[PDB]
């Protein structure tokens, strides 16, 4: 999300076992960074290996 | 530290108690709060 042009990002990895589409219980996600960037975005796309 | 004393840390202006923290914190925490909103704790800027 961007905030006042404060892109922030937060993030968790964690193992699982997950054999459904999504997973069940509970778990918050932690910031990682903070970018006063100042954009207009409306659109993004992601990448791949 | 155990004494009552004027601080500025940072601008987190205050006054009162400062002594060694036994509680946990996030890595990006740069203090706590209790549930009157107010300055509980503090990571000074120079030795976090």
């Amino acid at each position: 999300k961007n905030i006042d042009g404060y892109f922030k990002i937060y993030s968790k990895h964690t193992p699982i076992n997950l054999v459904r589409d999504l997973p069940q219980g509970f778990s918050a996600l932690e910031p990682l960074v903070d970018l006063p960037i100042g954009i207009n975005i409306t659109r993004f796309q992601t990448l791949l290996a | 530290k155990n004494k009552c004393v004027n601080f500025n840390f940072n601008g987190l202006t205050g006054t009162g108690v400062l002594t060694e923290s036994n509680k946990k914190f996030l890595p990006f925490q740069q203090f706590g709060r209790d549930i009157a909103d107010t300055t509980d704790a503090v990571r000074d800027p120079q030795t976090l």
